[PDB]
C-alpha cells in the first residue's frame, strides 16, 4: 500500500461502537472488520502515523464519558490495544494525554477493576499503560494529593502509595497486565519524589519475592518473572549512582536464583538481562571518540564484573537461540564501556568459543559476540588474523546429522559480523583482508541454499561497498546483485554468478568453491545446480577450466563417495561439453584442449564404474544415470572414440540400464528412462556412421534385429524401454529396413488375450511410433526410408485400432493412459503432413479422428477431458496450413473463436460441459459427443452430473418443440443402445441418463401418439438389457427406465407394465420393494393408466402386501394384481 | 534474529529522533514550538508540566518535547534525558539580571551521562527588542568556549516573527546525520 | 509411544488450538488452575496422553503456540484457561506474514524456526516416548500456512519415524474476502501429499452454510467456526484420550484409516448440530443418531458422501448406550447403503463406544471417513487456482519472494494428479 | 551388517571413554564420532527410519558423554583479567 484508503469506513466503525455495545450480534462483526482492516498495515504501521491521532481522540472522548456504561468503555478499550499491537505502544502512548489533570481520573478507573475478569483483560492492560504516560509530570504526588487529613479517623490513601499498591499487585498476575505493571515501574519508582519513599520498599519486598519463589510451581514462576522485569526497568531507566548502591545485593540473590539450572528459557533471559544492566551500573558510560570520522548516518573495575563476565560467558553456550542473543547483546554492552586494554581479556575468552566445531551453539554465540563487539569498535587490528580466520569458516558451515542439516545460524551470524566489520576497523587497518572478505561473501551471495543467508551476504557486501570501497568492482557486484535480483537462486547460480565471475578477481575462487563443495553436495538439486555454474562458468575460463579443475576432477570421479564421484562426473561432463562449444566457434576439434590426458581419464570413468561391480544397488543406480549424462555429453560433443571397446562398454551399459528397469523405483523409473534414450541418440548419431548419411551394415543388423526381438519380450518395462530405444534411432540407421521397425511397434501397441494388462507397452509403443514419422519425414516413393504414401494408411489404421482401448484394471481405466498417448501420435501426424505433403490426409480418416477426439473431448476425467480440447482446438485453429477435411471447419470456427480459446479452463466442467454441448448441432459429431455425454452423465461426481445435466437441458430446449429435431437426436440415442448393450461401460450410464430425460420432461411430444417405435424399440432394448443381471445399480436404473416408460400409451403401456410385476417379485427384497415404490409412484402421478375404477382395489393390495416376505407368499399377491389390471400371468416351470 | 530484521529495526530507528527543548521559564519555549508548526501565537499558555509534539521534517521524524523551565521543575528535567539526540537550549536575550542563574543551569546539563553524546543549539529568543543583548554577549556570558565535549552553536532567532528557526534545525540535522548511527 | 506434542499456526489455528485444549479440559475435569476435580477414573487413565505431570499433581499442556505476530499470542494468554499453559510456550514475531505464503516459508517463518525447533525438542525431551505431532493451522492464511508447512517439513526431516497428523482448515470466499488464498491453498496441499500423513479437511464452506441455513443465523461469526471446528476436534480424538481397543495410539489409526501415502483427507462430521447457548433437552436415540451422522448436511466438508465410494469408516458413539444395538444399526446401515462401500477391502467400517459423553449432551456420535468425494474440495481450488494463475495477477509477491511459476506448476500438477487417482480408485473394477 | 557393526564401534567408543584420560583419548574419540555420523549421513538413501532414529539417539548420548567427559577432566577456569599476568 501507500496510503490509508479505508478512512470513512474505519470512521463509521469507530462511530458505530455506541448502538453495538449492548447486544453481541453486531459487535463481534464490527471487532472482526476492525482487525481485518487494521492487520493489512502490520507491515507498513508507520502508514497510520497521520491517522493514530484523531482515532485515539474519538477513542478517549468515549472512556472519558461518566455516562459511557461498563460495556461501552471495554469495546473502545479493545479497539485502543488493538491499535497499539498494530502501530506499537512506544509510539502510540507518547501522543496519549499526559496532563496533570489527568492524574487522578485515570487512576481512579484502575481502582475499579477486576482481575479475575477475563472478558475484559484489554481494559486492565491499556489502562496501565496510560497511567505510566502520568508519571511523566515535573510535579510531585504530595501536591496533587493536597490534604489527607479531610475525613474523620479514616485516611486518605496518597496517590504513590495506590500506584505503588496497583504495581505490587499486577506485576505477579498471569495475564499481559503483568508486562503493563513493569512499564509503570519504570515510570513510577524511578521518579524523583518516588525514588525518595518507594526504593528501599519495593528493593526489599522484590528481593523477599525472589528468595520465597520457586520454579516448579506456577504461582512462584510468574512473580519471580515479574520482579526480574520490574528490576530490570529499574536498573535500564534508572540513574546508575541511585542504583548502584543496590547492584550488589541484586546480583547476589539473581545468583541464589540458580536461574542457570532451570528449563524456564524465559526466566533464563531475564536473569541475564538483569545480569548486564546490574553490571552496567558499575561502570560509566564512555563515548565513542571514533565517531564524526567513519560513516554518515545513512547510506579501576569493580570485582562483580568478573562474576558478571564469567556468567555471561556461561551463557553464551546456551542451547536456546533467544539466550544466545542476549548475553551476546549484555557483552557487548559490557565491553561498550571498559578500557581499551581489558576489553581485549573479553575477545580472548569468545575465541575459546570456536575449540570444538561440532559444537554449533558455541560458534554462533561466538560469532554473536563478535558482531556486538565491532559494531562498536571494541576490537584491536591485533585480533584481525584470528578472528577473520574463523570467520571464513563460519560462511561455509553446512554440515548433516543424518536427516536434518545445521550451519544456516553460523552463517547468518557470519554475514552480520561481515556486516559490522565495515565501521569496526578503518580502511587503513583492513587493507590486507579486502580481497579475502570480498570473494568470501561473494561466494554465500550466489552459491547458499537458503535465501535469508543470501540476502544477508549481499547486505553485507553493500555495506562494505558503501562505507569502505575498497571491494574490487563493488558498484558493478552491487548494482546487478540486490534485494530483487539475488531473491532467485537460479539467477545468483547461472545468471549472476557469470557476471561477477567476468572479472579476474573472482573466477579462480568462485570455480574453486564451486568444484571443492556445491558439487558434492548433500543434494541432488544442489549439484546439478553447481553443474550447471560451472557449464556456465567454463567459458569465461577455458585453460582454467581445461588445466586445473579437469585434472582436479579426474582424481576426484574415483573417490569411494558416492555423491562426491556424482558431482565429480557431472563436473567433468559439463567442462567436457562447454570445451567443444567453445572450440566449435573457432573450427578447431575439441582435442585441443582436452589434452591425452583427459582424453584418457573420460574414455576410463564408464570401465572402471563397471570394473568394481558399482552399478549395482541404490547407489548403483546414480552412477549409472551419471554415465549415461557422460556417454550423452560425449557423443554430442563428437569425440575421437570412433571403433573402440569404450563404445562397445557404452551399448552394453545402455542396453542393460532397459533390461532391467522393472528393477528401478516407480518414483525415479520414467527419468533412468528418457536418459538411457537420449544417451543413445547421441552415440549412435556420431559414431554408428560410416558416410555422409549411411552406417555400418553390420551394427545395423544387430541393434534393430535385437530392438524388434526384445518388443515381445514377457516383460512390460523391457518393452517399454525397447520401443524408445527404437524410436531414438537415426534416420540414416532406419534407411532400408523401416517397414520392419513400423510392423514391430505396430505388434508393441496391440492388444492380444495375453497381453491385456499391457497398458504402458503401447504407451510407449505410440510415443516411438510417431518419434520415428518426424525423424524420417514424407518423401514420394520410398517405403523404406521415409512417410509416403504406401505406408500412410497403415500407420492411420495402428493409430485408430488403439482408441477404442478402455481397460477397468484394478487401478481404474489404465487405458486412459494409451488413449492419451494416441491422441498425441495424430497430433504430430495430421500436422507434419499438412507441413508437407496435405494430400495423403484423406477424407474419411480425418474424419474418424475428428469424431474420436470430439468423444474423447467429453470424459468424465477433467485432465483427459483438458488434453482432448486442447488437442481438437491445435488441430482445429491451425492454418499454417489448415487440414484439408474437417467436418463443419466453419461451424467450428464459430463455436471455438481463435481469440476467446486461450482464456478457457476445459479442465473445469464449469468452463468445459457448456462449451462441447454444443458440437451436437453438427450431424457428423452428433452421435460421438452424444456418446461421451452418456457416458459423463452417469457417472458419480455432482459437480460432472450436474454441468452435464444443466447443459443438456439448455441445449434441448430448442430441439424439444421441433418434431424432427426429438425425431433425430432419439434416434442417434436408441443407435447408442443398440451399438452399446452388455459393454457394462455405456449400458449403466445411458440408462441413468434415460431416466433423468423422461423425468425432467423432453419427450413429451411422443406420448401422444400410441405405440411409438421409438418406445417399442426402447423396451425391446431395455428387456434385453436388464434380464439376466446382479449388480443392484443396473436393475434400479432398469426399473427406473420402465416406470418412466409407462406413461407412453398403447401395448407399450401394457407390456411395461408386464415387466414391471415380473421385477416385483425379484431375487432380491430390496429389489421387491424398490419396484412396488415405483410402481406406486408412477400409478399415482400419471392419470389414465388404470380403468374400470379398479386402482383403488390396486393401491390397496401394493400398500398392504409385505414385498419383503417369502416367495411362495407374494406370488398370490402378484397374481391377484396382474389379475387385477388385465395382465397375463407368467407361467412357473 | 537474523541479520535481515536486524537491519530493518535499525533502518526504522534511524529515521527517528528526539529533540529535548530546554530553557528558564519566560524564555520562549512554546512560542518557538508553535511558530515551528505553524499554529497560533496569540492563544499559548504557560506549559502546567510538559508538552509534546511530533512531525516530519526532510524525511525525519523529529519528535520534541517541551518541559517547563519553573523551579520546581527543572527537578524533573532528568525523566526526559533518555534518548536524546539534540538539546535546544532556549536563553531570553532581555532577561540579563537572571543571566548567571542561566550559565549554572546550562553548565550542569552537560556534565550528565545520558546527554554526553548528543548535539546542542542554543537559541538566543527575543532578539528585537530594545535591551536584547547580542549573540555575543550571550555566548560570552554563559563561557560556550569552555564547552568541548558535546558540538554546540549558538544562533539568535525571534518566534514573533518565526526568523532564523529553519536553519537551527537544519544545523541540527546536519550535525545528527554527521556522526554514525548504533543500536544498543 | 505415550506422549503428543500439539502445534498451533497462524490466528485461527491458534484460535482452534486453545477451543480443543479448554474442551479437552472441561471433559477431563480440569479447571483451569490446573487440578483434577471429575467424578470418572478414566479420566486420569490416559491424561498423560496430552498432560504432563508437574509438582503438586499438577497437569501441564504439551502445546506451543507459535505465530510471527503478537495479537494471537496475547488473545489465548489471557483467554479465560489461557493460564493453563507455559510462558516459554508462547514463540512469535512483530510483522506477521501479510497473507503471502513466501513470506511465511522463506523468510519471517525461516528465520523463527529455529526458536520454533527449540521449544518443540524441549517438549519432545519430557515425553518417555514421542507418539506424532498434532498441528492445527489453515491453509488460506500466509503465516498459518507457509510457516505450519515449514514446520511438517523440518519435523519430518529431524524425527525419522514419528506420525504426522494436521487438522487443515479450508478457506472459503464467503468468510474471507482476500483474493491470495486460492495459491495460499494450493501450496499447502503440494505440501500436505508428500509431507503429513493424516489430515483432515474442514470446509469453511460447509460451516458456514450449516451455520446459515441449519441453525439459523443471519451473521455467522469466528465464534461460531470455532464451536464446530472444536467439537469435531474432541470427537474425532475421543479415541487417543480415553481407553480403547480401536484406535488408542496415532500408528493403528493412521494404518486403519491411510490405505494409500497419497490418500489421507479424512472428512470428519459430528451429530447431533448445536450451537452457542442453546440445549437440547431432547435425546435422539441410536438409529437417528446412526442415520444423522451420515448425512450430508452433518459433514464439515462441502462433499456430499452418495456422491462417491468410502474406502475407510471410523464411527464414536459416546454416551450411555447399549453396545448390540449400535452394532445391529452400523450391520443395518452397512446393508442398506452398501452401493457407497467400496468392495475391494473387506471390513472397511469400524464402530466405537464410550461411555463419556461430551458436556452438554447426554448422546453424541463422530464420523472419520476416506471417500473419494473429498476430491471435490480440491476441483473448486483447481477452476480458482487456473483463472488466477492465467493471466499472472499478484504473482510478484510470490516471485520477488525467492519463488517462481515453477513452484506453482509442481503443486497444480501434484494436485491434479491427486484428483486422477481419486477418481481412479473410485471406480476400481468398473 | 549395518547395525552391528554400528553397535560394534557404539560399543568400542564407549569403552574408550569410559576410560578415557587424555586429551588424545578424547581426540580419538572424537573423530569416532565423525567417522560414524559420516557414515550414518551416507547410509540414509536405504536405511528405515526407526534405525536412523535409533543412530541419532546414540550418536546425541555419545555426544553427550563426550562433552561431560571434556567438562570434567579439562575444568576450565573462571574468568580473570589479564592485569598483572606475571
Ligand atoms: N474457522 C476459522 N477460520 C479462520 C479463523 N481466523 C481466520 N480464519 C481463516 O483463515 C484465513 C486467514 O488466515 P489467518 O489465520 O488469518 O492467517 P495467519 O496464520 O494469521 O497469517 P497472516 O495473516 O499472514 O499473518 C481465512 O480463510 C480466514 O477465513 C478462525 O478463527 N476460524
Ligand atoms: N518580544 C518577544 N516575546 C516573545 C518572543 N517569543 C516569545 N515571546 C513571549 O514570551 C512569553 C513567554 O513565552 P512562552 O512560550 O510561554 O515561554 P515558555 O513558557 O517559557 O516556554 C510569551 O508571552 C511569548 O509570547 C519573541 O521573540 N519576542
Ligand atoms: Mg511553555
Ligand atoms: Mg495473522
Amino acid at each position: 500500500l501507500e496510503a490509508f484508503g479505508e478512512s470513512a469506513e474505519t470512521r463509521a466503525l469507530l462511530g458505530r461502537l455506541r448502538e453495538v455495545h449492548g447486544g453481541g450480534a453486531e459487535r463481534e462483526v464490527a471487532l472482526e472488520r476492525f482487525r481485518v482492516i487494521m492487520d493489512k498495515y502490520q507491515e507498513q504501521p508507520h502508514l497510520l502515523d497521520p491517522h493514530l491521532e484523531w482515532m485515539m481522540n474519538l477513542l478517549l472522548d468515549i472512556v472519558q464519558d461518566q455516562t459511557s456504561p461498563a460495556s461501552l468503555v471495554h469495546l473502545a478499550f479493545k479497539f485502543l490495544y488493538i491499535i497499539t499491537k498494530v502501530r506499537g505502544y512506544k509510539t502510540f502512548l507518547r501522543l496519549f494525554p499526559h496532563e496533570v489533570a489527568d492524574v487522578e481520573p485515570v487512576l481512579d478507573l484502575v481502582t475499579i477493576q477486576n482481575p479475575k475478569d477475563h472478558e475484559a483483560w484489554e481494559t486492565r492492560y491499556m489502562l496501565l499503560l496510560w497511567l505510566s504516560v502520568t508519571c511523566l509530570i515535573p510535579f510531585d504526588f504530595s501536591r496533587l494529593d493536597g490534604n489527607l487529613l479531610t475525613q474523620p479517623g479514616q485516611a486518605r490513601m496518597s496517590i504513590m502509595d495506590r500506584i505503588l499498591q496497583i504495581a505490587e499487585s499486577y506485576l505477579i498476575v498471569s495475564d499481559k497486565a503483568r508486562d503493563a505493571a513493569a512499564v509503570l515501574v519504570s515510570r513510577f519508582i524511578t521518579r524523583p519524589d518516588v525514588k525518595q519513599s518507594k526504593m528501599a520498599e519495593f528493593l526489599d519486598w522484590s528481593l523477599c519475592n525472589l528468595a520465597r519463589s520457586s520454579f516448579q510451581t506456577m504461582q512462584g514462576v510468574i512473580t519471580m518473572d515479574g520482579t526480574l522485569q520490574a528490576l530490570a526497568q529499574i536498573f535500564k531507566h534508572g540513574k546508575r549512582e541511585d542504583c548502584l548502591p543496590y547492584a550488589a545485593t541484586v546480583l547476589r540473590c539473581l545468583d541464589g536464583c540458580r536461574l542457570p539450572e532451570s528449563n524456564q528459557t524465559l526466566l533464563r533471559k531475564l536473569g541475564v538481562k538483569l545480569v548486564q544492566r546490574l553490571g552496567l551500573t558499575f561502570l560509566k558510560p564512555k563515548v565513542a571518540a571514533w565517531r564524526y570520522q567513519r560513516g554518515c548516518r545513512s547510506l579501576d573495575v569493580p570485582e562483580g564484573v568478573e562474576r558478571v563476565i564469567e556468567q555471561l560467558l556461561v551463557g553464551l553456550k546456551d542451547k536456546d537461540t533467544v539466550v544466545r542473543w542476549s548475553a551476546a547483546k549484555g557483552i557487548g554492552r559490557m565491553a561498550g564501556r571498559l578500557p581499551r586494554a581489558l576489553a581485549d581479556d573479553v575477545v580472548g575468552s569468545v575465541l575459546d568459543c570456536f575449540s570444538f566445531q561440532e559444537t554449533d551453539k558455541a560458534w554462533h554465540g561466538g560469532c554473536l559476540a563478535l558482531a556486538e563487539l565491532g559494531r562498536r569498535g571494541l576490537l584491536l587490528p591485533s585480533r584481525l588474523v584470528d578472528v577473520v580466520a574463523v570467520i571464513l569458516k563460519a560462511l561455509t558451515y553446512d554440515e548433516k546429522r543424518g536427516a536434518c542439516s545445521v550451519g544456516t545460524n553460523v552463517r547468518d551470524a557470519a554475514c552480520y559480523v561481515c556486516w559490522a566489520f565495515a565501521r569496526a576497523y578503518e580502511p587503513q587497518e583492513l587493507k590486507p583482508f579486502v580481497t579475502a572478505i570480498s570473494s568470501a561473501l561473494v561466494i554465500a551471495a550466489v552459491f547458499d541454499r537458503d535465501i535469508n543467508c543470501r540476502r544477508a551476504a549481499s547486505a553485507a557486501f553493500q555495506e562494505n561497498v558503501g562505507r569502505q570501497g575498497t571491494f574490487p568492482h563493488g558498484i558493478d557486484i552491487l548494482t546487478t546483485a540486490d534485494y530483487f535480483a539475488v531473491g532467485n537462486r537460479s539467477n545468483c547460480f547461472l545468471v549472476i554468478s557469470v557476471f561477477i565471475a567476468g572479472f579476474p578477481e573472482y573466477t579462480q575462487p568462485m570455480i574453486d568453491h564451486l568444484v571443492t563443495m556445491k558439487i558434492s553436495h548433500w543434494d541432488g538439486v544442489i549439484r546439478e545446480l553447481a553443474a550447471r555454474a560451472l557449464h556456465n562458468l567454463a567459458q569465461q575460463a577455458p585453460e582454467f577450466s581445461a588445466t586445473q579443475v579437469f585434472p582436479r576432477l579426474l582424481s576426484m570421479t574415483l573417490s569411494p563417495d558416492l555423491h562426491m564421484r556424482h558431482g565429480s562426473i557431472l563436473a567433468c561432463a559439463e567442462v567436457a561439453y562447454a570445451l567443444y562449444k567453445l572450440a566449435a566457434q573457432e573450427n578447431r576439434p575439441v582435442t585441443d584442449h582436452l589434452d591425452e590426458q583427459a582424453v584418457q581419464g573420460l574414455k576410463q570413468i564408464h570401465q572402471q564404474l563397471y570394473d568394481r561391480q558399482l552399478y549395482r544397488g541404490l547407489g548403483g543406480q546414480l552412477m549409472r544415470q551419471a554415465v549415461c549424462v557422460l556417454i550423452e555429453k560425449l557423443s554430442l560433443s563428437k569425440m575421437p572414440f570412433r571403433g573402440d571397446t569404450v563404445i562397445d562398454g557404452w551399448q552394453w551399459l545402455i542396453n542393460d540400464t532397459l533390461r532391467h528397469l522393472h528393477l528401478i523405483s516407480s518414483h525415479s523409473r520414467q527419468q533412468m528412462k528418457d536418459a538411457a534414450v537420449s544417451a543413445l541418440a547421441a552415440l549412435c548419431s556420431e559414431y554408428y556412421m560410416k558416410e555422409p548419411g549411411e552406417a555400418d551394415p553390420a551394427i545395423q543388423e544387430e541393434l534393430i534385429t535385437q530392438y524388434l526381438a526384445e518388443l515381445r519380450n514377457p516383460e512390460e518395462m523391457t518393452r517399454c524401454g525397447f520401443s524408445l530405444a527404437l524410436g531414438a534411432l537415426p534416420g540414416f540407421l532406419l534407411k532400408g529396413r523401416l517397414q520392419q521397425v513400423l510392423t514391430g511397434l505396430r505388434a508393441v501397441t496391440h492388444t492380444s488375450p495375453e497381453d491385456v494388462s499391457f497398458a504402458e507397452s503401447r504407451r510407449d509403443g505410440l510415443k516411438a511410433i510417431a518419434r520415428i514419422c518426424q525423424t524420417v519425414g514424407v518423401k514420394a516413393g520410398a517405403p523404406d526410408e521415409a512417410v509416403c504414401g504406401e505406408n500412410v494408411s497403415q500407420i492411420y489404421c495402428a493409430l485408430l485400432g488403439c482408441m477404442d482401448d478402455y481397460t477397468t484394471d484394478s487401478r481404474g481405466d489404465v487405458g486412459t493412459w494409451v488413449r492419451k498417448a494416441a491422441m498425441t501420435s495424430l497430433m504430430d501426424l495430421t500436422l507434419l503432413l499438412a507441413r508437407s505433403q496435405p494430400e495423403l490426409i484423406e477424407a474419411h480418416t480425418c474424419e474418424r479422428i475428428m469424431c474420436c477426439v470430439a468423444q474423447q473431448a467429453s470424459e468424465k476425467i477433467d485432465r483427459f477431458r483438458a488434453h482432448a480440447a486442447s488437442v481438437f482446438l491445435t488441430l482445429l485453429h491451425f492454418d499454417s496450413p489448415p487440414i484439408p477435411h474437417v467436418p463443419h471447419r466453419g461451424e467450428l470456427e464459430k463455436l471455438f473463436p481463435r481469440s476467446d480459446v486461450a482464456s478457457v479452463n476445459w479442465s473445469a466442467p464449469s468452463q468445459a460441459f457448456p462449451r462441447i454441448t454444443q458440437l451436437l448441432g453438427l450431424p457428423t459429431y452428433r452421435y460421438h459427443v452424444l456418446l461421451g455425454l452418456v457416458v459423463s452423465l452417469g457417472g458419480l461426481t455432482e459437480s460432472t452430473i450436474r454441468h452435464s445435466t444443466q447443459s443438456l437441458f439448455e441445449y434441448m430446449k430448442g430441439i424439444q418443440s421441433d418434431p424432427q429435431a426429438l425425431g433425430s437426436f432419439s434416434g442417434t440415442l436408441l443407435q447408442i443402445f443398440e451399438d452399446n448393450l452388455l459393454n457394462e461401460r455405456v449400458s449403466v450410464p445411458l440408462l441413468k441418463t434415460l431416466d433423468h430425460v423422461l423425468t425432467h420432461g423432453c419427450f413429451d411430444i411422443f406420448t401422444t401418439e400410441e405405440d411409438h417405435p421409438f418406445a417399442v424399440k426402447l423396451l425391446a432394448l431395455c428387456k434385453k438389457e436388464i434380464k439376466n443381471s446382479k449388480d443392484i445399480q443396473k436393475l434400479l436404473s432398469g426399473i427406473a427406465v420402465f416406470c418412466e416408460m409407462v406413461q407412453f400409451p398403447g401395448d407399450v403401456r401394457r407390456q411395461a407394465l408386464l415387466q414391471l410385476c415380473l421385477l416385483l417379485c425379484h431375487r432380491f427384497p430390496l429389489i421387491r420393494k424398490t419396484t412396488a415404490s415405483q410402481v406406486y409412484e408412477t400409478l399415482l402421478t400419471y392419470s389414465d393408466v388404470v380403468g374400470a375404477d379398479v386402482l383403488d382395489e390396486v393401491v390397496t393390495v401394493l400398500s398392504d402386501t409385505a414385498w419383503d416376505a417369502e416367495l411362495a407368499v407374494v406370488r398370490e399377491q402378484r397374481n391377484r394384481l396382474c389379475d387385477l389390471l388385465g395382465v397375463p400371468r407368467p407361467q412357473l416351470v | 534474529m537474523g541479520l535481515l530484521t536486524i537491519l530493518k529495526k535499525m533502518k526504522q530507528k534511524e529515521r527517528e529522533l528526539r529533540l529535548l527543548m530546554l530553557g528558564l521559564d519566560n524564555a520562549g519555549k512554546t512560542t518557538i514550538l508553535k511558530k515551528f508548526n505553524g499554529e497560533d501565537i496569540d492563544t499559548i499558555s504557560p506549559t502546567l508540566g510538559f508538552n509534546i509534539k511530533t512531525l516530519e521534517h526532510r524525511g525525519f521524524k523529529l519528535n520534541i518535547w517541551d518541559v517547563g523551565g519553573q523551579k520546581s521543575l527543572r527537578s524533573y528535567w532528568r525523566n526526559y534525558f533518555e534518548s536524546t539526540d539534540g538539546l535546544i537550549w532556549v536563553v531570553d536575550s532581555a532577561d540579563r539580571q537572571r543571566m548567571q542563574d542561566c550559565q549554572r543551569e546550562l553548565q550542569s546539563l552537560l556534565v550528565e551521562e545520558r546527554l554526553a553524546g548528543a548535539t546542542l543549539l542554543i537559541f538566543a529568543n527575543k532578539q528585537d527588542l530594545p535591551g536584547a543583548l547580542s549573540s555575543n554577549a550571550i555566548r560570552e556570558v554563559l563561557e560556550l568556549d569552555s564547552i568541548r565535549s558535546h558540538h554546540w552553536c549558538i544562533q539568535g532567532c525571534s518566534a514573533v516573527t518565526g526568523e532564523n528557526l529553519l536553519p537551527g534545525i537544519d544545523w541540527l540535522l546536519d550535525d545528527i546525520s554527521s556522526r554514525i548511527f548504533t543500536a544498543d | 509411544m505415550r506422549e503428543i506434542v500439539h502445534i498451533q499456526a497462524g490466528q485461527c489455528g491458534n484460535q482452534i488450538g486453545a477451543k480443543f485444549w479448554e474442551v479437552i479440559s472441561d471433559e477431563h475435569g480440569i479447571d483451569p488452575t490446573g487440578t483434577y476435580h471429575g467424578d470418572s477414573d478414566l479420566q486420569l487413565d490416559r491424561i498423560s496422553v496430552y498432560y504432563n505431570e508437574a509438582t503438586g499433581g499438577k497437569y501441564v499442556p504439551r502445546a506451543i503456540l507459535v505465530d510471527l505476530e503478537p495479537g494471537t499470542m496475547d488473545s489465548v494468554r489471557s483467554g479465560p484457561f489461557g493460564q493453563i499453559f507455559r510462558p516459554d510456550n508462547f514463540v512469535f514475531g512483530q510483522s506477521g506474514a501479510g497473507n503471502n505464503w513466501a513470506k511465511g516459508h522463506y523468510t519471517e517463518g525461516a528465520e523463527l524456526v529455529d526458536s520454533v525447533l527449540d521449544v518443540v525438542r524441549k517438549e519432545a525431551e519430557s515425553c518417555d516416548c514421542l507418539q506424532g505431532f498434532q498441528l492445527t493451522h489453515s491453509l488460506g492464511g500466509g503465516t498459518g500456512s507457509g510457516m505450519g508447512t515449514l514446520l511438517i517439513s523440518k519435523i519430518r526431516e529431524e524425527y525419522p519415524d514419528r506420525i504426522m497428523n494436521t487438522f487443515s482448515v479450508v478457506p472459503s470466499p464467503k468468510v474471507s474476502d482476500t483474493v491470495v488464498e486460492p495459491y495460499n491453498a494450493t501450496l499447502s496441499v503440494h505440501q500436505l501429499v508428500e509431507n503429513t500423513d493424516e489430515t483432515y479437511c474442514i470446509d469453511n464452506e460447509a460451516l458456514y452454510d450449516i451455520c446459515f441455513r441449519t441453525l439459523k443465523l443471519t451473521t455467522p461469526t469466528y465464534g461460531d467456526l470455532n464451536h464446530l471446528v472444536s467439537a469435531t476436534m474432541s470427537g474425532v480424538t475421543t479415541c487417543l484420550r480415553f481407553p480403547g481397543q480401536l484406535n488408542a495410539d496415532l500408528r493403528k489409526l493412521a494404518v486403519n484409516m491411510v490405505p494409500f501415502p497419497r490418500l489421507h483427507f479424512f472428512m470428519p462430521g459430528f451429530a447431533p448440530l448445536t450451537s452457542r447457548g442453546s440445549q437440547q433437552y431432547r435425546a435422539l436415540t441410536v438409529p437417528e443418531l446412526t442415520q444423522q451422522v451420515f448425512d450430508a448436511k452433518n459433514m464439515m466438508a462441502a462433499c456430499d458422501p452418495r456422491h462417491g465410494r468410502y474406502l475407510t469408516v471410523a464411527a464414536v458413539f459416546r454416551g450411555r448406550m447399549s453396545m448390540k444395538e449400535v452394532d445391529e444399526q452400523m450391520l443395518n446401515v452397512q446393508n442398506k447403503n452398501s452401493s457407497y462401500f467400496v468392495e475391494w477391502i473387506p471390513n472397511n467400517v469400524k464402530t466405537a463406544v464410550c461411555d463419556i459423553p461430551p458436556r452438554g449432551l447426554k448422546m453424541a456420535v463422530t464420523f472419520i471417513g476416506n471417500s473419494t468425494a473429498i476430491q471435490e474440495l480440491f476441483k473448486r481450488i483447481s477452476e480458482q487456482f487456473t483463472a488466477m494463475f492465467r493471466r499472472k495477477a499478484f504473482l510478484h509477491w510470490y516471485t520477488g519472494e525467492g519463488m517462481d511459476e515453477m513452484e506453482f506448476t509442481e503443486a497444480e500438477s501434484n494436485m491434479n494428479d491427486l484428483v486422477s487417482e481419486y477418481q481412479q480408485y473410485q471406480d476400481a473394477t468398473a | 551388517f549395518f547395525v552391528a557393526t554400528f553397535v560394534r564401534e557404539r560399543a568400542a567408543v564407549e569403552e574408550l571413554l569410559e576410560r578415557a584420560e587424555s586429551v588424545e583419548r578424547l581426540e580419538e574419540a572424537a573423530s569416532r564420532l565423525q567417522g560414524l555420523q559420516k557414515l550414518i549421513n551416507d547410509s540414509v538413501f536405504f536405511l528405515a527410519a526407526y534405525d536412523l532414529r535409533q543412530g541419532q539417539e546414540a550418536l546425541a548420548r555419545l555426544q553427550a558423554a563426550l562433552a561431560e567427559r571434556r567438562r570434567g577432566l579439562q575444568p576450565k577456569k573462571r574468568f580473570a583479567f589479564k592485569t598483572r599476568g606475571k
